[PDB]
């Protein structure tokens, strides 16, 4: 129902400060262990409903929700697994999930321009921008975890953490979540390349600023694993600044 | 001259050497299981150090409340009632 730019300063503004407070609280408040129940029962719940929940959306803004919680989800693995590296997962999660949102909503406010609602609509965008298009499909695989791009790295160290602190059913739940996550993608890409529609749908240009912010956003997204190493570095002190 | 003279020291030149190899191998691995035994002791740390509230920078209080108990609204009854000689 919210604005397309309110929608867009929500789930990545708000949650990072929500999160920062949380891992106060949570770090300083919490020495009883209790709220390792309450996140892991929580943060499974969120992971299994949003990838069942996702594949059955067919406008944009309701797939983005639930692509939200079900991020929301993978970054509260994290806070099970009470460790620094655990810490430092969420906190690369959290990083990696704003930058692909950023983008997400850059893509959405540029077909908003000609009103987009649904899923179907951006039929055959490959042929009218067929640039958009590509930068589209990358940012929805960052959203799958493929790995030849930034998401699958946040994927893959928050599944390190949950596993080192021996929550193998976390992990195993990850997986199985990432693998129905992955196929409404893949839906979504079949719509947008290889089906035409006998009607289509034409958008027009868009502008410099957005523009520039969304070729930024693609290149960080794509060529993130070859240069990881400020994230990490970044990463791992301020998780260890929370107590010293 | 002829090819193969030639090509045979080209060939000679463009091949390196062994014994840099050879010891380059062995201590890639001697530091790096020395890199892994440092990084296994790394992720052995809890994440709440065994000090953590005698840090300083955890305590915030101790050297804040001394030089505020004089204030009003904060002492004890028996301070203002001596205090005049």
């Amino acid at each position: 129902g919210s604005p397309t730019p309110v929608t867009a300063f929500l789930s990545i503004a708000p949650k990072i400060s929500i999160f920062a407070n949380i891992l106060r609280v949570f770090i300083y408040g919490s020495y009883g262990a209790t709220l390792q129940q309450i996140f892991f029962f929580c943060s499974i719940a969120s992971m299994i409903l949003g990838a069942l929940a996702a594949m059955a959306q067919t406008k944009v803004k309701r797939l983005l929700a639930y692509s939200s919680i079900g991020h929301v989800g993978y970054i509260c693995i994290g806070f099970s697994c009470g460790t620094i590296e655990g810490i430092q997962s969420l906190l690369i999660g959290i990083f990696i999930y704003a930058l692909m949102t950023m983008d997400a909503f850059a893509i959405v406010l540029a077909l908003r321009q000609t009103r987009v609602k649904y899923i179907a609509d951006l039929g055959a965008l490959a042929k009218t921008n067929p640039i958009l298009a590509i930068t589209f499909s990358i940012t929805m695989f960052s959203y799958a975890g493929i790995p030849p791009l930034a998401g699958f790295c946040s994927k893959f160290y928050l599944f390190f953490a949950a596993l080192g602190c021996g929550a193998y059913f976390l992990a195993l739940v990850g997986v199985v979540t990432s693998v129905i996550g992955c196929f409404y993608y893949i839906r979504l890409v079949k719509r947008m390349f290889f089906d035409t529609p006998r009607t289509w749908i034409l958008y027009e240009p868009m502008d410099r600023n957005k523009s520039l912010l969304l070729a930024m956003t693609s290149f960080f997204i794509t060529l993130f694993l070859l240069y990881p190493s400020p994230l990490f570095s970044v990463t791992h002190q301020m998780a260890l600044s929370l107590y010293l | 001259g002829f090819i193969m003279e030639f090509a045979e020291n080209l060939v000679l030149r463009l091949m390196e050497n062994p014994e840099e190899r050879d010891r380059k191998a062995r201590e890639h691995i001697y530091e790096m299981h020395e890199r892994c035994k440092k990084i296994k002791e790394m992720w052995a740390l809890p994440i709440r150090p065994y000090g953590f509230w005698t840090f300083e920078r955890h305590n915030a209080q101790l050297r804040w409340d001394p030089q505020i108990s004089q204030v009003a609204g904060r002492r004890d009854p028996y301070d203002d009632l001596l205090e005049d000689n």
